[PDB]
C-alpha cells in the first residue's frame, strides 16, 4: 500500500511540478520578448547615432 | 501638363525638379512614360530648389537623370464601380488580368479624408454573417475591423468566399479583396478557387473585386494597395449605399512596407524597428473603414504576429483597432468541425448585452461556459471515463459535444468540393436553436444529428433520417 | 512684408521650413493660405520651423504663411459644456459655434507651492472598490493603468456618470464638471461614448476633446494641454473639474513621432528625452487651490495601456512618478469575472483617507471565505454607480461579518434585495448617512439592527 | 564629352564617386580606364555612386570612366550547360567562351498572377526523407534551413545528382536543368563540388554561378539574380530549371556592406530597409507557368545558415515568410549520426503534397503519424520494461523508420526503390530485424526485387501508382524476403 501511495504521489507531484514549469515558461516568454524588443531598439539607436 | 526632370535616383527614391515653379502637391502622382509601361511616383517631400522627393511604385532601373516627368494633377486615381468586379487591379489601378481595360466612367483618388465625427454611427450593430459560430459567439461589427488568424489547412479562403456569398445574398453588398504583400502563387490559387466557387464569373455577375500587390512589388507599392481596395469599397458604400466587405491580407505587410518606405526616406527608425509614423499610417487606413448614413465598410484583416508576440508594435496597433477576432485552428479541424472556428479563443467587443441583447448574450455566455467546463475536464474524462463524472457534469459534457458539432455548418461555396448542400442560418434562428439546446428540449436527439445540418429544424429532419436508417 | 508674412522654403514629415516671419514669437500659431494651422517650434536665423496641425498635403513650397499674432490658445468657458471640440477648439459636433468666455494658452505653468491646498474633498466614483479602498480626491492625480480590454475607460465613464446627482442640485460647490480627452481613439468609439453620455444625460456637464488616430501627431500631442486649459477655467473661477486622459501612451507615441521626424535623438524605448516633461507639465496643473485663489480644483485621471501587463516600462513608470497613485486593472481578474479588476495590492492613493467620506473610513476598518464574498460584493456592473449611503451598508454587512452565511452565488441578489428594503423601510438612516456623512454610534447600532434583521429575512 | 564619359572624384572602400555621366542609366555597367568595371547604384544631382567589381587599388582620383550603355545583364542559353561562370557571365572554368543564346537583365519582374499554374509535378530528390514527408513540386520555393555543417549542400547536391535518370532520356518534359549559386563560399569548395559533379557526369546539365568570399560584395549581391535570369530562359522556353542558392544570408550581408558604404540609411540588424524586397524579388521569380506560356518552371531551393538554430533572426524570418515551405536540418540529429538530419516536425511543404508521387503517397501517408508519435515516446524510451505495449510497438517501429530514412551521401535512390522500403517499414515487416542491420536489409532488398521482381519496379515507374494487385505482389515479395532474410 505504501508503494502504491508513493507512485500516486509521484504522479500528482510531478503533475503540479510540470504545470508550475508551464507558468514559469509563460512568464519568461514575456520577459524574453521584452528583452528582444529592447535589444533591437538599442542596437539600432547605436547604428543611427553612428550614421548621423 | 506641368513637366519636370529627374535629378536623383537612389533605389526606390526619385527626386524631380520642376523649373516652371508650379510644383505638385504631396501624395500626388507623377508618371514617367518609360518603355515596358509607364512608372508612377508618389510625392513624399518638398526639399526646396523646386525639387520634390518621391517614392517609386515600380522598379527604378533604367532611369536617366534628365528624364521627363508629368504631374497627373492628383493622387493615384483608381477605377470604381461594377466594372471592377471580377478583375485584378494593381496599386496604380491597371488591369493585370489581361482581359482588357476597365471601362469605368469614374476614377477616384485613394487618399480620401475619413468621415467627420458628425457622420459616424452613434451606436454599434451586428453584421449578420450567416455563420453560426461567428454570429453567436463572436459577432462581427458593422463598420468594424475583424482579425482573422490561422495559416494552412484551416480553410481561410473558403471562409472568405463564404463571407462574400453570404453578404451578397443577405445584404446585397459586394466585396473587395486586397492582397497586401503576400505570395503570388496563393493569389492565383485564390483566383482559380473563386472562379470555381462562383464568386468570380467572367461570363456574368461577379461579386468580388480583386486588388493584388505582392512581395515582388517595391515597398512603395505594398504601402498603398490597401488604399486602392479601400477606395473601391468606399465607392460601393457612398454611391450605391451598400454594406461592403474589405479583406486585407496581410496587414503586417502594410506596416512593414511603411517601415521600409520610412527607412528609405531617411526617417529615424523608432522602437523595435518600425516607422515613427506607425500609429498614424495605420489610422489613416483603418478610420476610413467605418459606417455612415449611406452605408458601412466592414474589414476582415489577416493579422500575422511576429515572434508570436502580441505586444510587437505592429500587432499592438492593429489590435487597438480591431473590433472582433476569429481564430481558425488545426485542432478544431482535426475534430472535423469545419469551418474550424475556435469558439473560445474568438472574441468580440460587440458581445455585450447592450448591443446584441440579453436574449443573445445569455445564450452566448451559457454556451461558452459549457464548452469551457468541458475543456476544463477534457483530460480526466479520458482517464476516469465519462461514467465516473457527476451526472450534472455528464449532462454538461453531452451538451458540450452536441453544441461543438452544432457549431459546424455547410458552406454553399464548398458545395462543388464537399458535395453537401450549403445553408444560411439567420441570427434569430441560431440564437433560438442554441437556447433550445441549452434548455435540453432536444437532449434526446443523437449527437450526429447536429453535424452539418444548419438550424434545429434540420436537426429534427436529420434525427428522422437516422431513424429511417 | 517679411515681418508678418513668410514663404515656405520646404515641407516634409509634418514639418515646414518657412522664410521670413521675422517678428514671429516662439510657439506662435501661423496660418497657411490653405487654412491649415501650424506652431512655430524652432526659430533659426533666416528660417523658421513650423509643426503642422494637419496633413502636410495642404502645404506647398512657395505658399504664404501669415502670423495669427497669438501663442497656441484654446477657447474656454462654460459655453463649451455639452460640446465636442478638436485639439484647437474648433467644434466638430456640428451643433454650432462655441460661445467662448475667453481664450487661454495651451502651454501654461502649473500653480506653485503656495496657491495649493491639501486635497480633502472626495471625487465620488460610485464604484465600491475605488471609493472604499483607493479614494480619489479633488485636486489629485490618479492613474488608471492596465492592459487592453481591462475596464480602464469604464471606470472614468462611471465617475463622469455618477456626478449627475450633484450637478443637478443647486449647491454649486459640490458639482464636478467633466472633460474627456480622447487621444488616438477611433472616432467611432468616441461617437459611441458621446451617445452613451447623452442618453444618461451626463453631457450637460461634460466636454469632449477629440484628437483621433486620423489626426496628425501634433494634434494628439496638443489635445491634452487644451483640455487642461479648459479645466483650468473651472479651477481658476472657483469651480471643480475632472479631466480624463484616454490615453497618454498614445500622446507619448505622437510626441515620439513629432520628435524623431525632427531628428531629435532617441532615448530609451526610442522615446525622446523630454517625455517626462511632456507629461509633468500636463499633470502638475491638476491642483487644489486655496481660498486666496478661490478653492477650485482640477482632478486628473490619466489612463495608461501597459504592454504585457508590465508596469516597469518607461512611460508607465514616468507617470507613476508624477502622479499621486495608481489603480491597476489586471487582465487575469477581468477574465475570471472580477470586474472592475482592481488589484488592491498594487493600487494605492497616497493621499488616501483624507478625501474618503468619513462614513466609509469609520465603517471599513481598513478592508485592505469571508474575503471571497467581500470580493463578490465589490464586483459591480457597468453604468451602475452606487451612492455612499448605499455603499456604507454593503461594506458594513461584510466587514462586521453578517454576509458570511449567504450562498456565494446569491450575494449579488442580497445587494439588490437589501438596499431596496433599506430604502423601502429604513430611509431615515440613509438620509442621515447622506446628510451628516459621519455615523454616530447610535446610527451604527441602527445599521446593526437593520442588517441582523434583513440577513435573517433573506 | 560628359554624357558618355566621367571623372572620378573620390575612391573609398569598394565605392567610387564620378563626375559627369549625365545620360547614365540607373544600375548601368561602367568601365574604368584600368579595366575594372562597376555598377552605378546611386545617381545624385552632381555625382554618381559606382560600386566596384574589384579592388580599389585599380581606381584613382582623376581617372576616366566610360559607360557601356548596358544595364547589368547576364548571358543566357544552353551553351552555359556545364560551365562555371561569375556573376556577370564571364567563364572561370578555364575553358573557352560561352555561346550565349542571348542576354537578359538581372533585375527583371517576376511573372504575375495570371500566367502561373498550380505546382503539380515532382522534383524527385532521391532522398527518402524528402520525397516521402516533405515533397518538392516543380514551381515551388523550398527553403533549406539549418546551422553550419548540417547537410544543406548535400541535400541540394543529391537532388542535382539524381536527375541523371531523366536528363539523359528523350522526354524533354521530365528533364530538370540545374543551377548552383555559390555565394560567399570558398573557391576550393566550389572546385571540389564541380569535381563531385563531373565524376557523376552531372555537369552536362548543371551550371555553377560562383561569387566567392574574396570577390567583391557587388558580385555576391548580383549572382543570385543572374542565376535566376539564366534559369528563366529554361522556364520561358518550356523547359524546367532548378536553382539552389547557397546561400542567401551572405547575399544579405553583401547587400548590407554595399548599402552602408553607399551610406544608405540602415535598419534592423544593420541591414537596409528593403532586404525583404531583395529576397522576394529573387525568390518569387520561381514559378510554374500556364499552357499559354509554354508550361515551363523554375524551382528554388534557397539555403539559410541559422546560428544556434534560431529562426527568430531577421533574414531567416523573411525567407521563411517568402517561401512555400522549409526543410529544417538540425545539428542535434546530425551529431547523433542521423543523416540527413531532417526534423520531420518542423519541416513542411504547403504545395508539394499535391505534386508528390502517388506510389510514395499511398505508402507513406502514415509515416508522418508514426514519426510524430515516435518523437514523443523518444523521451520515455530509456526507462525500459515499464513502458506499455501500445508504446513499445511505436518505439519498435520508429527506430526502424528513422534508420530507414537515413542514407549515405551521393547515393540518391529511385522512387521504384523507395516505395518498397517505406512499404516494408510502415507495414512493420522490419520489426523482426535487429536495428543494427537495417542497412544490410535495404541494400539486400533492392537486389532481390531487381533480380527476382523487376516487373514490379518497371510497372511502378511506368505507371507511378500502385494498383490493387501491385500492393499485393509487393506484400508477397516483402514478406517472402523478410522471412528468408
Ligand atoms: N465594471 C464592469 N463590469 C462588467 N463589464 C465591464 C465593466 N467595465 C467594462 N466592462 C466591459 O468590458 C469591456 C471593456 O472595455 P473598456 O471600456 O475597458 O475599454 P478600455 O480597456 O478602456 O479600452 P481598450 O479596451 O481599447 O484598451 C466593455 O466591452 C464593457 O462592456
Ligand atoms: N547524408 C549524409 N550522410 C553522411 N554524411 C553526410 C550526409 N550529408 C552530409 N554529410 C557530411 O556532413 C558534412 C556536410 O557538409 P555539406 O556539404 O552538407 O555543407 P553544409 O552542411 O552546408 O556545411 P556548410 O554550412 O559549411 O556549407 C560533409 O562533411 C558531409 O560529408
Ligand atoms: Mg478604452
Ligand atoms: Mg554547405
Amino acid at each position: 500500500q505504501g508503494y502504491a501511495a508513493e507512485i500516486s504521489a509521484r504522479r500528482n507531484a510531478m503533475d503540479n511540478a510540470s504545470k508550475n514549469a508551464g507558468d514559469m515558461i509563460n512568464r519568461y516568454s514575456i520577459l524574453y520578448n521584452r528583452t528582444r524588443q529592447a535589444v533591437i531598439t538599442n542596437e539600432l539607436v547605436d547604428i543611427i547615432t553612428g550614421a548621423s | 501638363p506641368i513637366t519636370g526632370k529627374v535629378t536623383a535616383v537612389i533605389g526606390a527614391i526619385v527626386d524631380v525638379h520642376f523649373e516652371q515653379s508650379e510644383l505638385p502637391a504631396i501624395l500626388n502622382a507623377l508618371e514617367i512614360k518609360t518603355p515596358q509601361g509607364k512608372l508612377v511616383l508618389e510625392v513624399a517631400q518638398h526639399l526646396g530648389e523646386n525639387t520634390v522627393r518621391t517614392i517609386a511604385m515600380d522598379g527604378t532601373e533604367g532611369l536617366v537623370r534628365g528624364e521627363k516627368v508629368l504631374d497627373t494633377g492628383g493622387p493615384i486615381s483608381v477605377p470604381v464601380g461594377r466594372e471592377t468586379l471580377g478583375r485584378i487591379i494593381n496599386v496604380i489601378g491597371e488591369p493585370i488580368d489581361e482581359r482588357g481595360p476597365i471601362k469605368s466612367k469614374l476614377r477616384k483618388p485613394i487618399h480620401a479624408d475619413p468621415p467627420s465625427f458628425a457622420e459616424q454611427s452613434t451606436s454599434a450593430e451586428i453584421l449578420e454573417t450567416g455563420i453560426k459560430v461567428v454570429d453567436l459567439l463572436a459577432p462581427y461589427a458593422r463598420g468594424g475591423k475583424i482579425g482573422l488568424f490561422g495559416g494552412a489547412g484551416v480553410g481561410k479562403t473558403v471562409f472568405i468566399q463564404e463571407l462574400i456569398n453570404n453578404i451578397a445574398k443577405a445584404h446585397g453588398g459586394f466585396s473587395v479583396f486586397t492582397g497586401v504583400g503576400e505570395r503570388t502563387r496563393e493569389g492565383n490559387d485564390l483566383y482559380r478557387e473563386m472562379k470555381e466557387t462562383g464568386v468570380i464569373n467572367l461570363e456574368g455577375e461577379s461579386k468580388v473585386a480583386l486588388v493584388f500587390g505582392q512581395m515582388n512589388e517595391p515597398p512603395g507599392a505594398r504601402a498603398r494597395v490597401a488604399l486602392t481596395g479601400l477606395t473601391i469599397a468606399e465607392y460601393f458604400r457612398d454611391e450605391e449605399g451598400q454594406d461592403v466587405l474589405l479583406f486585407i491580407d496581410n496587414i503586417f505587410r502594410f506596416t512593414q512596407a511603411g517601415s521600409e518606405v520610412s527607412a528609405l526616406l531617411g526617417r529615424i527608425p523608432s522602437a523595435v524597428g518600425y516607422q515613427p509614423t506607425l500609429a498614424t499610417d495605420m489610422g489613416l487606413l483603418q478610420e476610413r473603414i467605418t459606417t455612415t448614413k449611406k452605408g458601412s465598410v466592414t474589414s476582415v484583416q489577416a493579422v500575422y504576429v511576429p515572434a508570436d508576440d502580441l505586444t510587437d508594435p505592429a500587432p499592438a496597433t492593429t489590435f487597438a483597432h480591431l473590433d472582433a477576432t476569429t481564430v481558425l485552428s488545426r485542432g478544431i479541424s482535426e475534430l472535423g468541425i469545419y469551418p474550424a472556428v475556435d469558439p473560445l479563443d474568438s472574441k468580440s467587443r460587440l458581445l455585450d448585452a447592450a448591443v446584441v441583447g440579453q436574449e443573445h448574450y445569455d445564450v452566448a455566455s451559457k454556451v461558452q461556459e459549457t464548452l469551457q467546463t468541458y475543456k476544463s475536464l477534457q483530460d480526466i474524462i479520458a482517464i476516469l471515463g465519462m461514467d465516473e463524472l457527476s451526472e450534472q457534469d455528464k449532462l454538461t459534457v453531452e451538451r458540450a459535444r452536441k453544441i461543438q458539432r452544432f457549431l459546424s455548418q455547410p458552406f454553399a461555396v464548398a458545395e462543388v468540393f464537399t458535395g453537401i448542400p450549403g445553408k444560411l442560418v439567420r441570427l434569430k434562428d441560431t440564437v433560438a436553436s442554441f437556447k433550445a439546446v441549452l434548455e435540453g428540449k432536444y437532449d434526446n436527439i443523437p449527437e450526429h444529428a447536429f453535424y452539418m445540418v444548419g438550424g434545429i429544424e434540420d436537426v429534427v429532419a436529420k434525427a428522422e433520417k437516422l431513424a429511417a436508417e | 512684408n517679411l515681418n508678418e508674412t513668410g514663404r515656405v522654403l520646404a515641407v516634409g514629415d509634418g514639418i515646414a521650413r518657412v522664410f521670413g516671419l521675422n517678428n514671429i514669437q516662439a510657439e506662435e500659431l501661423v496660418e497657411f493660405s490653405s487654412g491649415v494651422k501650424g506652431m512655430a517650434l524652432n526659430l533659426e536665423p533666416g528660417q523658421v520651423g513650423i509643426v503642422l496641425f494637419g496633413s502636410d498635403r495642404l502645404v506647398k513650397e512657395g505658399e504664404l504663411v501669415k502670423r495669427t499674432g497669438n501663442i497656441v490658445d484654446v477657447p474656454v468657458g462654460p459655453g463649451l459644456l455639452g460640446r465636442v471640440v478638436d485639439a484647437l477648439g474648433n467644434p466638430i459636433d456640428g451643433k454650432g459655434p462655441i460661445d467662448a468666455a475667453g481664450r487661454s494658452r495651451a502651454q501654461v505653468k502649473a500653480p506653485g507651492i503656495l496657491p495649493r491646498r491639501s486635497v480633502h474633498e472626495p471625487v465620488q466614483t460610485g464604484l465600491k472598490a475605488v471609493d472604499a479602498l483607493v479614494p480619489i480626491g479633488r485636486g489629485q492625480r490618479e492613474l488608471i493603468i492596465g492592459d487592453r480590454q481591462t475596464g480602464k475607460t469604464a471606470v472614468a465613464l462611471d465617475t463622469i456618470l455618477n456626478q449627475k446627482r450633484w450637478n443637478n442640485g443647486s449647491d454649486e460647490s459640490k458639482k464636478l464638471y467633466c472633460v474627456y480627452v480622447a487621444v488616438g481613439q477611433k472616432r467611432s468609439t468616441v461617437a459611441q461614448l458621446v451617445q452613451t453620455l447623452e442618453q444618461h444625460d451626463a453631457m450637460k456637464y461634460s466636454i469632449i476633446v477629440a484628437a483621433t488616430a486620423s489626426e496628425a501627431a501634433p494634434l494628439q500631442y496638443l489635445a491634452p494641454f487644451t483640455a487642461a486649459s479648459i479645466g483650468e477655467w473651472f479651477r481658476d473661477n472657483g469651480k471643480h473639474a475632472l479631466i480624463v486622459y484616454d490615453d497618454l501612451s498614445k500622446q507619448a507615441v505622437a510626441y515620439r513621432q513629432l520628435s524623431l521626424l525632427l531628428r531629435r535623438p532617441p532615448g530609451r524605448e526610442a522615446y525622446p528625452g523630454d517625455v517626462f516633461y511632456l507629461h509633468s507639465r500636463l499633470l502638475e496643473r491638476a491642483a487644489k487651490l486655496s481660498e486666496k485663489e478661490g478653492s477650485g480644483s482640477l482632478t486628473a485621471l490619466p489612463v495608461i495601456e501597459t504592454q504585457g501587463g508590465d508596469v516597469s516600462a518607461y512611460i508607465p513608470t514616468n507617470v507613476i512618478s508624477i502622479t499621486d497613485g495608481q489603480i491597476f486593472l489586471e487582465a487575469e481578474l477581468f477574465y475570471k469575472g472580477i470586474r472592475p479588476a482592481i488589484n488592491v495590492g498594487l493600487s494605492v492613493s497616497r493621499v488616501g483617507s483624507a478625501a474618503q467620506v468619513k462614513a466609509l473610513k469609520q465603517v471599513a476598518g481598513s478592508l485592505k471565505v469571508r474575503g471571497e464574498r467581500l470580493t463578490q460584493l465589490l464586483k459591480q456592473n457597468q453604468y451602475s454607480p452606487l451612492a455612499t449611503e448605499e455603499q456604507v451598508p454593503l461594506i458594513y454587512a461584510g466587514v462586521n461579518g453578517h454576509l458570511d452565511g449567504i450562498e456565494l452565488s446569491r450575494i449579488g441578489e442580497f445587494e439588490s434585495s437589501f438596499l431596496s428594503y433599506l430604502k423601502s423601510n429604513h430611509n431615515e438612516l440613509l438620509t442621515e448617512i447622506r446628510e451628516k456623512g459621519e455615523l454616530s454610534k447610535e446610527l451604527l447600532a441602527s445599521l446593526k439592527s437593520a442588517t441582523e434583521s434583513f440577513v435573517a429575512t433573506f
